[PDB]
RNA sequence: AACGAGGAAUUCCUAGUAAGCGCAAGUCAUCAGCUUGCGUUGAUUACGUCCCUGCCCUUUGUACACAC
């Protein structure tokens, strides 16, 4: 990520390395991704493996594979909690807006 | 310090400055009708009179000067 | 899902969702991490 | 209250140490224990030995068992010597005037191989617990640390200022890099403990454990693991158990000789290509009379490689050296572990040996016992008696420190002296007393059938006429000279073994030990059975009774000097002492003071008075096998099983405050190095980086992001509070830089932007009073940089919650079981949804 | 003839508190070289901080949300 911060994701190469895992390693690295997405500090690696894997493989497939949709059933809610505390953040990310605001009324 | 004490200079809150104001008075005119023939009332009326004049003959406005004087020295 | 202590054995999971193979630790974490298990099963 | 020091040791010619050989045969240098020693082979004869100043027993040393020495090697170019001691201190000699002249400690465990190059005075040393370290003399500071093994370093070679090439006690073989400073590439080398690696330029080869030696090609070749280390071949069948070093020699036929740990060591020639080719085309006319060329390939390693020879040495050996000359002859300095140096020479004209048998040369055996010290006697303050159970009783003289006489009379087992004649006696584990004499031959009469078992204690009274023997046959047998002979009289035959036997220097009493942990006490005068005293749990092993029959000492298994009042016959005092094991006990010969050697290497000298250990004695390294004490000068020969004879002698900031100066220092690097931008920009001289920043190698942003870090939660509310409104100032231009450093950004973006806010919200009346049109451009610039940055986080959070709803709802419409009626299909739900328990107070 | 409100050092002290002023009792231990009660006039200065000298404490969120 790091490096890749300047229709990719991360480096091209290591994204057609995630597009042609195997199904048993699609099931590892989701028990690792959603371990990941436990903690707010790395929620953001876990984010992003995880759109890799859904912009690159058969979704049908997805939901095919065994005993995975209890881990996806796991990984649903703490994202909701990451998406509602960065909303929380555009929202008070606004206050510079009321500052500039107020500084070219007085200028 | 650590062993080289100095003085360093600090403003004052107004609750300590009526403090001190109260006390540089009294002191002053206890200390002077302490053996004379003057008393407490004669020498505190001569002290609030000078010194509402601020006109630093008189006990307060002299220690005051110190305080200032010393803080201008080393803040 | 909160998370605890991981069903295989070659792995060390914290509590902060961090998981490390006994294998990839140099000696000395080894030790440290015996030593955090050591004092926090010696309470409870 | 006098003290003893030490001053000697003899016997320890070479032991437990590697020999490093000097050309002038010439010189050779081998260890003592705690001590080296130097000396001409042909004649064999002391040079010189190094060690710290005071001695064991001065009472400014310290209570611990001494180090041993346990390598060296040498730099003749610059002449030093590199010894390492087993407390992993490593102590480097001087020869001219034989002083240190430096030292170093940066191991824990024992040293195994020092190796170094006195080129750049780079010194490397492998010890026992698995780290490499390098050095430099000339600075003699610590340069660094290479470790990655696991259990040990048993081999490594260095190669230039690149690399190094080394093997561990568990079987890997890894290869590091000194730029990089770090392992590069690594192979499990054997099943179970590699030993030995030596290095020709071309090729490396190995041992196992098992007798297997391995052949690799070496290479500087760039691939991942390829090119650098490849797997030639296996050679073995030298021996069973395992080779222990290996060093390459030549001239240009060349050699290489694995050293085993029996008593076998073996050389072997590597050929050249012409010998290659020629055997090459004989092996293709034989394949002749594709998978043959693949067999070929296989029996490669017996193809290059060639049994040169062996030596069928003696015993044992510890260690080997190399010598060669004229092409034929091949030469090996041999240290073995009991006391021997032998030289070894082979003759050879680059073809054969020539010879049935290599030729043993220049043995060095003089001075050593060669075995293990089984007993001591001092004989008139002259004379000093060991026995050993090569039978090899060496007569010394102490003051010349050097043997006189050396007889043998197999497993020999306690040793005494008779000043009359001054005419030695010894008994073994057979029941053979042999008497000898030291002017003329040994065996002078030599009785056997003494005792059907092994014989164990042997006493004499203050006279020189009787001797007293008990022995394990359960029976003690008492015995007089006639003139010179020895007639037994009588035998007393008890029920249990002799441990011990000794009588008093008054003689009227008899101490007889017995296997039982009880001790007999007898009137010599007519056997008269006056005591027995009973208790220790554990049989007696040794005797004394005091030098005027006062008291008696018994010491035993169970570690409990007794001190029994011999009138009596009562206890005074008991003394637990010597965590092993105590061998022996003495008195001194005038007084109730005695000395106690144990099997723990330590000899602890009491007052019989106060009953405490006024001294305690910490020489040496083995159990102490004997001990005895002078008979006037209160000197003590003490002798243990490290084949060693000792004598003794008588003589800040609040978080907050802290994020502003990091400040202060971020914001002048970074202003400063603005102005100068635009200065090179006006042209078409640096303003000098700040020493914290270069020192640690932290860019600016670096450096205030980590001090941002390291404050804690609980004080950042307070620490932004704290600071004035200047640093806020230098706070948001700080907040604009890492806008610029994106990765950084989003790397801390939640702590970035809380402080932000925070920040801004109280300090919201200076600021927004505050016009300038910097101020103005930066805040545009902040706020749609953190727009940017969060607004494509959230677009990940949505994107996956939605997608990942997707799967569950479309697996379940198309896995989960679905009903028709709505109480139906409730029941279902309400059975199969997630259940937790949880403790209400009703 | 000794004395004109008591040196260096240390101790004690936050509201009917410090300090003054007298009256009364004498209670199975203690108390008359005195001890406990009872009223009467009645303040100056802090009421913050862990910076100093110390003194404890926790370093396993675990209890159940939400947040951190």
């Amino acid at each position: 990520l790091g490096e890749s911060r300047s229709e990719v994701i991360f480096n091209e190469e290591l994204d057609q390395a995630i597009s042609i895992l195997n199904d048993e390693q699609l099931i590892l690295l989701m028990k690792r991704c959603r371990d990941w997405n436990t903690n707010a500090k790395t929620h953001t690696i876990a984010q992003r493996t995880i759109r890799c894997i859904l912009m690159h493989h058969n979704i049908a497939k997805l939901s095919e594979i065994p005993g995975m949709v209890k881990i996806v059933d796991a990984i649903i809610p703490y994202t909701q909690r990451h998406f509602t505390r960065v909303d929380n953040l555009v929202e008070q990310s606004y206050i510079l807006d009321y500052a500039l605001v107020e500084m070219d009324k007085l200028f | 310090g650590g062993g080289a004490a100095r003085r360093q200079a600090v403003d004052v809150s107004p609750l300590r400055r009526v403090n001190q104001a109260i006390a540089l008075l009294t002191i002053g005119a206890r200390e002077a009708a302490f053996r004379n023939i003057k008393t407490i009332a004669e020498t505190l009326a001569e002290e609030l009179i000078n010194a509402a004049k601020g006109s630093s003959t008189s006990y307060a406005i002299k220690k005051k000067d110190e305080l200032e004087r010393v803080a201008k020295s080393n803040r | 899902y909160n998370v605890g202590k991981a069903e295989k054995d070659g792995e060390i999971r914290l509590k902060n969702g961090v998981a490390m193979s006994k294998e990839e630790l140099t000696r000395e974490d080894k030790n440290r991490l015996r030593r955090a298990l050591k004092r926090k099963r010696s309470k409870a | 209250y006098q003290r003893f020091e030490q001053a000697a040791a003899f016997g320890v010619i070479a032991s437990n140490a590697n020999c490093v050989w000097i050309p002038a045969p010439g010189q050779l240098i081998t260890s003592a224990l705690e001590d080296v020693n130097i000396w001409d082979i042909k004649t064999g004869d002391l040079v010189s030995k190094l060690s710290d100043g005071l001695p064991p027993g001065a009472s400014d040393a310290r209570g611990a068992k001494p180090a041993e020495c346990t390598y060296l090697e040498a730099h003749k170019d610059t002449d030093l010597l590199a010894v390492g001691y087993a407390d992993g201190v490593i102590k480097v000699w001087d020869l001219m005037s034989k002083t240190v002249l430096l030292n170093f400690n940066g191991h824990k465990a024992a040293i195994t191989l020092l190796q170094f190059d006195g080129t750049g005075t780079r010194l490397i040393s492998g010890s026992k617990d698995s780290n490499i370290i390098v050095w430099d003399l000339v600075g003699e500071v610590g340069l660094y640390k290479l470790r990655s093994h696991k259990d040990s370093i048993t081999g490594f070679w260095c190669q230039g200022e690149d690399w190094l090439i080394s093997t561990s006690k568990d079987g890997m073989i890894k290869l590091w890099d000194l730029k990089t400073h770090q392992c590069i590439e690594t192979h499990i080398a054997h099943t179970g403990e590699c030993w030995g690696l030596a290095v020709k330029d071309d090729l490396l080869i190995t041992t196992g454990t098992d007798s297997q030696v391995k052949i690799w090609k070496l290479d500087i070749e760039n691939d991942k693991m390829g090119g650098k280390l490849t797997e030639m071949g296996i050679f073995e069948k030298q021996s069973k158990q395992r080779g222990l070093k290996i060093e390459f020699i030549t001239n240009k036929t060349s050699f290489f000789y694995i050293q085993n740990a029996d008593k076998t060591i073996e050389t072997f020639r590597i050929r050249k290509e012409e010998e290659i080719a020629r055997g090459l085309k004989k092996r293709e006319k034989r394949l002749k009379e594709e998978e043959i060329a693949k067999s070929i390939k296989e029996s490669y390693s017996s193809f290059i490689l060639h049994p040169f020879q062996t030596i069928r040495s003696l015993y044992k050996i510890k260690s080997a050296s190399w010598t060669t000359v004229s092409s034929s002859k091949l030469e090996l300095v041999l240290t073995t572990s009991s006391n021997t140096i032998e030289y070894y020479s082979i003759p050879y004209e680059k073809r054969d040996p020539t010879s049935p048998a290599p030729l043993k040369t220049h043995t060095i055996e003089l001075q050593g016992q060669r075995t293990d010290v089984r007993s001591i006697d001092i004989s008139d303050d002259n004379k000093l008696l060991a026995t050993a159970s090569n039978g090899s009783l060496k007569i010394w003289n102490i003051k010349t420190h050097k043997c006189i006489r050396t007889f043998e009379c197999g497993y020999a087992l306690t040793c005494k002296f008779l000043p009359g004649g001054l005419l030695v006696i010894l008994g073994t584990r057979n029941g053979e007393l042999q008497l000898f004499d030291l002017a003329s031959s040994s065996l002078l009469d030599t009785i056997e059938d003494a005792h059907d078992a092994a014989i164990w204690s042997l006493d004499l009274t203050s006279d020189g006429k009787r001797l007293v023997t008990g022995s394990a046959d359960k029976t003690v047998k008492f015995w007089d000279f006639k003139v010179l002979k020895l007639h037994h009289d009588t035998t007393l035959e008890l029920t249990d073994d002799i441990l011990c036997v000794r009588v008093s220097p008054d003689d009227r009493y008899l101490a007889i030990s017995l296997l039982d942990n009880t001790v007999k006490v007898f009137f010599l005068d007519s056997m008269k059975f006056y005591l027995s005293l009973y208790g220790h749990k554990l049989p007696v092993l040794s005797i004394d009774i005091s030098f005027d029959s006062k008291m008696i000492i018994t010491s035993s298994a169970d570690k409990n000097i007794k001190i029994w009042g011999l009138d009596f016959g009562d206890c005074h005092k008991s003394l637990f002492a010597h965590q092993d094991s105590i061998m022996n006990v003495k008195f001194l010969p005038q007084s109730h003071n005695f000395f106690s050697c144990s099997k723990d290497a330590v000899v602890k000298y009491w007052d019989g008075e106060k009953f405490e250990c006024i001294q305690k004695l910490y020489a040496h390294q083995s159990e102490v096998w004997a001990l005895a004490v002078a008979t006037d000068g209160g000197f003590v020969v003490s002798s243990s099983h490290d084949h060693s004879i000792r004598i003794w002698e008588e003589t800040s900031l609040k978080a907050g405050e802290r994020l502003m100066e990091a400040l202060d220092l971020g914001i002048a690097e970074i202003e400063g190095l603005e102005a100068y931008n635009r200065d090179m920009k006006l042209w078409q001289i640096k303003p000098q980086g700040n020493a914290v920043l270069i020192a640690v190698n932290k860019t600016p942003e670096q450096y205030i992001m980590d001090t941002l870090l390291r404050i804690r939660m609980s004080q950042l509310e307070d620490a932004l509070m704290v600071m004035p409104f200047s640093y806020v100032l230098k706070f948001l231009k700080f907040i604009d830089t890492v806008m610029q450093n994106k990765t950084l950004l989003h790397s801390h973006l939640p702590l970035i932007c809380k402080n932000l806010f925070f920040i801004i919200k109280f300090n919201h009346k200076e600021l927004v009073s505050q016009k300038n049109e910097e101020l103005k451009l930066q805040i545009n610039r902040v706020k749609t940089e953190l727009r940017s940055a969060l607004k494509s986080t959230e677009d990940d959070l949505g994107f996956n919650v939605q997608g990942l709803k997707f799967v569950k709802q479309q697996w379940n419409l198309r896995h989960n079981y679905e009903f028709v009626d709505e109480y139906d299909q409730q029941e279902k739900e309400s059975n199969s949804a997630r259940k937790r328990v949880f403790g209400t107070v009703i």
